[PDB]
């Protein structure tokens, strides 16, 4: 009776979920994550409810979201960004009132539980005024340790001691506990972003695929 | 009549019973082998990516090689019989070459896939997108159907001269044509140039995907791992191609046959019960779906 | 003077709570101790479902306890056909991200949300013959987390704006909105008689809402942290909670307290599914360990397990025939229990 | 029901010596990673220090270091909070918090503006 | 700021405070009165044979 037509609807369905499978499986997907003083903004509209923004670079896609319509909670929304590729994460490095609360975001990110294997790219925005509002505040009131500390810019070498202490403590939060971690220096005038994020995926990718055929 | 004597592997009977039960437990254990990995395949869908088709399409490969290969000379040495049908030779020559034909093929694909993969992280889907598989596939059985016919058609016209007896243990080309009445110079130009393209190219597409793996991942305990991995898989290619090549290239045939026998049995039977052992059962993930399916 | 309020908010939950101990005279688990357990519960899966691309969220079976709808993180919701497993509509959603699904009472409509803080209706029965969209509700701040139809022209829905709101099909208008909660609100539940309904907030605490009124009737606490799945007793005067605390409770509407916990010294993980039976004996509940177990709803013993999955359960429901089980996942993989 | 009780505040002199004690009832203690916080006058909320289940692995915030320290105790079900040589900006309304979930490293949420989880704190004046 | 939600919330409790409430052991009798009722009709209790079995 309706068999053979609930075969042939199921049939023509199927067809189309194969030729949609390979789309799914084309591009890549990044969450981006961030403070509202830091340039996330201009950062997403450069390469151009939840926003998103499309772009290509050397024949292959990317698909990045920004969430921002939504309260200040975020502990039950998040877990539904656990398959994407990558989070970039942007950080403010001209604002010392609100480093520590980037870390302890940065942190819970970290030690999540259904976020154990995403990647995080880091962008450490802002580094203009930051150069010129450490020549010209000190450091020093809200990190003690910085007393303490020696270098591992080109036109002052105080700004180098300044701009690697604020990094050194993301990468110590990072390597105290799979996934890694993608420190970079970026300011507002900057159009090598795309090709860092490509550089990035393409070194996740690669080794997800060495895991996979046990050369790891 | 127009039948065939094999004179077997050895002539003292003394030998005849231990070697037997030895090879035949060889026999049982491939097969288990090969049918247990296809199980794993076809169940779970964890394992559904291209990697593992051309695993599976191995495995049956190496069922079929086993099978066509193993039975006779035991049904043989049981019932004390040493002779065969011209059919019988003609199919089983017919097998024997389509076979080694296809899995000297299938070997250098899933080398390029291996490379593919690991070098282009980002086109991977793009480029190995299911229908360049099927296409590879169905060219590899092609072609290697394609060569093992023109070899059997060219072979099995010429007629034989003096006795019907052959100094091998199951019916082979080499064999056959020391027997043929006709000049063999053509034959030999056939059976090098096949030799020369079926054997020589794969070689040299797997040692260069090889060498280009290893570099990619010196330029990363990572390196050890890898290392042993592909040392293990090298050993197989090089057994299972040095036989082969040592076989059939040989020049003069100064060689004496007695050593020749053990040489093609070497990569006769051995390499398909060590295709699952290397390729397949070390994986972590063939242990997660067997227990799963146990479970 | 916020100080006076709030001494007047504690003198009265001290009332509250004196009310309640004085009502408590006796225990639900020490009358049944009488009967007899129900020995072990055995369960083989009869029918798997395969077609999805990404995670699974939501589930809802249809009223003739034949077809179901399932929609996906890849953007798409399928309607099966569990009989013969064949599929007949796959619709493919505006935003790929999706958070719950609903099926009309009649089975003319569907219904989708998720981040996009946007209900879709969409229309089963067009003259065409494929699937349209027909109305999407507008009004929301944050995303919505559950929707269940009243009938075939008003809908009411749950959004993580702290907030619920009854909506008409026809207009697209909030008729009426319940405020109340602290935080987000996770799940609802209609009544039978579809007259009250109960919500559970991520502030670990319940509330019963009447439909026509629109005031809050009483309110339940006694968890630890959020809730996460809630449901009536099929006679319609008691309720069971699942929170994050790895323990189950039962709450009654009339005598307005708690009657049983569920939990176990193993367990120590949240529960994301909870649902009862047709005769409301056995209490099935879905955790993060990759399993389900079955709780006898007299005893608080467990009397069977459900590990045929590989990943975190998220979904779990019951026929109105009470004669299949069907247990969503993470895998994209569908399994019908019988 | 989650309640907590914040208490010791009051007048003290610059250079000064407080105790800061929190009571809580309704749930475990030793099940939970607990948190102080600080809200300044005209000015958002800010973390202070956190303690860990045990107390084995305690955290500080950069403007305090070497001045205050946090302690718990199980039996009595409390957190204790020492104030040491107070500077003139201390002066804010503390909130005793606590982690959303048990069994838990991370902490969602903490400082919000509307969470749930937290106490009505005490004013802190130099 | 938070001088509506205390409002709403004294409210709330006041209203609350007068309800009808009735015993335990009333719900209590109640539930297994139902549970008892039904229990005929619960194929996951009593599994079903094959031979009306839908899912064969
Ligand atoms: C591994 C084999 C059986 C090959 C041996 C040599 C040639 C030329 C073949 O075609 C087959």
């Amino acid at each position: 009776n309706e068999e053979k037509a609930q075969r042939e609807a199921n049939k023509k369905i199927e067809k189309q979920l194969q030729k949609d499978k390979q789309v799914y499986r084309a591009t890549h997907r990044l969450l981006l994550l961030g403070a509202d003083n830091s340039g996330k903004s201009t950062i997403v509209k450069q390469m151009r409810g939840i926003f998103e923004t499309k772009f290509q670079v050397d024949k292959v896609n990317f698909h990045m979201f920004d969430v921002g319509g939504q309260r200040d909670e975020r502990r039950k929304w998040i877990q539904c960004f656990n398959d994407v590729t990558a989070i970039i994460f942007v950080v403010d490095s001209s604002d010392y009132n609100r480093l520590q609360e980037a870390l302890n975001l940065f942190k819970s990110i970290w030690n999540n539980r259904w976020l154990r294997t995403i990647s995080v790219i880091l962008f450490l925005n802002k580094q203009d005024l930051l150069a010129e509002k450490v020549l010209a505040s000190k450091i020093e009131d809200y990190f003690p340790e910085f007393a303490r500390y020696t270098t591992p810019p080109g036109e002052d070498p105080r700004v180098t001691r300044a701009k690697y202490f604020i990094r050194d403590e993301f990468l110590r939060i990072s390597t105290a506990s799979r996934h890694y971690c993608y420190p970079h220096f970026t300011c507002a005038v900057d159009t090598e972003n795309a090709r860092r994020i490509f550089n990035d995926c393409r070194d996740i990718i690669q080794r997800m695929h060495l895991r996979q055929y046990e050369l790891l | 009549s127009t039948d065939f004597i094999l004179l077997g592997l050895f002539d003292h009977p003394r030998l005849e019973l231990l070697l037997f039960v030895l090879i035949l437990l060889i026999y049982l254990l491939a097969l288990l082998g090969n049918g247990l990995i296809i199980l794993l395949i076809h169940l779970d869908s964890r394992l559904h990516t291209p990697m593992y088709f051309f695993l599976s399409q191995l495995s049956l490969m190496d069922l079929c090689y086993t099978s066509t290969t193993v039975p006779k000379m035991l049904v043989n040495l049981l019932s004390g019989d040493k002779t065969i049908s011209f059919a019988g030779c003609g199919a089983q020559l017919f097998l024997y070459l389509t076979l080694g034909g296809t899995e000297c093929l299938l070997l250098a694909v899933m080398a390029y896939d291996r490379y593919v993969a690991i070098c282009h992280p980002l086109r991977y889907p793009v480029l190995m997108n299911p229908r360049v598989c099927l296409l590879l596939a169905a060219g590899s059985w092609l072609l290697g159907s394609l060569d093992s016919l023109i070899h059997t058609v060219l072979t099995l016209s010429l007629p034989f001269c003096g006795s019907r007896e052959i100094n091998h243990f199951f019916c082979e080309v080499p064999a056959l044509l020391k027997l043929a009445c006709a000049d063999t110079s053509l034959n030999e130009t056939v059976m090098f140039v096949c030799c020369v393209l079926m054997l020589l190219i794969p070689l040299s597409l797997i040692l260069v995907s090889y060498g280009r793996i290893l570099l990619a991942v010196l330029r990363m305990e990572g390196r050890r791992k890898a290392f042993s991995t592909c040392s293990s898989h090298l050993t197989v290619v090089g057994l299972f191609y040095g036989a082969a090549i040592y076989m059939y290239l040989q020049p003069k045939s100064y060689h004496s046959p007695e050593q020749d026998k053990v040489v093609s049995l070497f990569y006769t039977i051995l390499t398909p019960m060590l295709n699952p052992l290397i390729y397949s059962l070390r994986n972590k993930e063939v242990k997660g779906a067997l227990r799963r399916v146990l479970g | 003077e916020l100080d006076q309020l709030r001494q007047e908010a504690e003198q009265l939950k001290n009332q509250i709570r004196d009310a309640r101990k004085a009502c408590a005279d006796a225990t639900l688990s020490q009358i049944t101790n009488n009967i007899d357990p129900v020995g072990r519960i055995q369960m083989r899966t009869r029918r798997t479902l395969r077609g999805h691309l990404a995670k699974i969220y939501a589930m809802h079976w249809g009223t003739d306890s034949r077809l179901l709808v399932s929609a996906s993180q890849d953007g798409k919701l399928i309607i099966w056909d569990s009989y013969t497993t064949n599929k007949v509509h796959a619709i493919p959603l505006r935003s790929s991200w999706v958070m719950t699904c609903a099926y009309a009472p009649s089975g003319n409509y569907v219904a989708c949300g998720g981040l996009d803080n946007i209900c879709s209706i969409y229309n089963l029965k067009t003259r065409e013959g494929n699937v349209r969209v027909s109305r999407e509700l507008a009004g929301h701040t944050g995303y919505l987390s559950c929707c269940r139809f009243l009938d075939d022209n008003q809908i009411v829905t749950s959004s993580g704006d702290t907030t619920c709101a009854l909506w008409d099909i026809e207009t697209g208008q909030q008729t009426t909105t319940f405020t109340g909660h602290t935080g987000d609100v996770m799940s609802l539940s209609l009544a039978p008689d579809t007259r009250l309904f109960v919500s559970g907030a991520c502030d670990a605490s319940a509330k019963l809402w009447d439909v026509r009124e629109g005031m809050c009737r009483q309110t339940f606490t006694g968890h630890e942290s959020d809730i996460n799945a809630i449901c009536f007793f099929p006679n319609g005067n008691a309720f069971a909670t699942g929170s994050d605390d790895a323990t189950c409770r039962l709450f009654d509407l009339r005598a307005d307290q708690e009657l049983m916990t569920y939990s176990h010294d193993n367990i120590i993980c949240g529960i994301t599914s909870v649902s009862f039976s047709k005769s409301g004996r056995l209490l099935l509940a879905g955790y993060d360990d990759f399993n389900c177990n079955v709780w006898d709803a007299l005893k608080a013993d467990r009397a069977g397990v459900l590990a045929g999955h590989d990943n975190r359960v998220s979904c779990l429901g019951v026929t109105d025939d009470g004669m299949a089980v069907a247990t969503g996942s993470w895998d994209s993989f569908l399994k019908i229990w019988n | 029901q989650v309640q907590l009780q914040e208490s010791g505040g009051g007048l003290v002199q610059p250079g000064g010596s407080l105790r800061l004690s929190c009571a809580a009832s309704g749930f475990t203690f030793s099940n939970y990673k607990m948190n102080w916080v600080r809200q300044a006058p005209g000015k958002g909320l800010e973390w202070v220090s956190d303690i860990s289940q045990s107390g084995a692995s305690i955290s500080y915030t950069g403007s305090v270091k070497g001045r205050f320290t946090i302690s718990r105790d199980n039996a009595k079900n409390t957190l204790y909070l020492q104030m040491n040589s107070l500077k003139p900006e201390d002066t804010a309304v503390y909130y005793c918090a606590r982690c959303p979930a048990p069994f838990t490293r991370d902490c969602f949420d903490v400082t919000s503006t509307t969470y749930a989880y937290r106490g009505q704190g005490t004013q802190v004046t130099v | 700021a938070s001088i509506a939600q205390a409002r709403k919330l004294v409210e709330q409790l006041k209203m609350e405070a007068n309800i009808d409430r009735i015993k335990v052991s009333k719900a209590a009798a109640d539930l297994m009165a139902y549970c008892e009722a039904h229990a005929k009709e619960d194929p996951l209790l009593t599994p079903v044979p094959a031979s009306e079995n839908p899912f064969r």
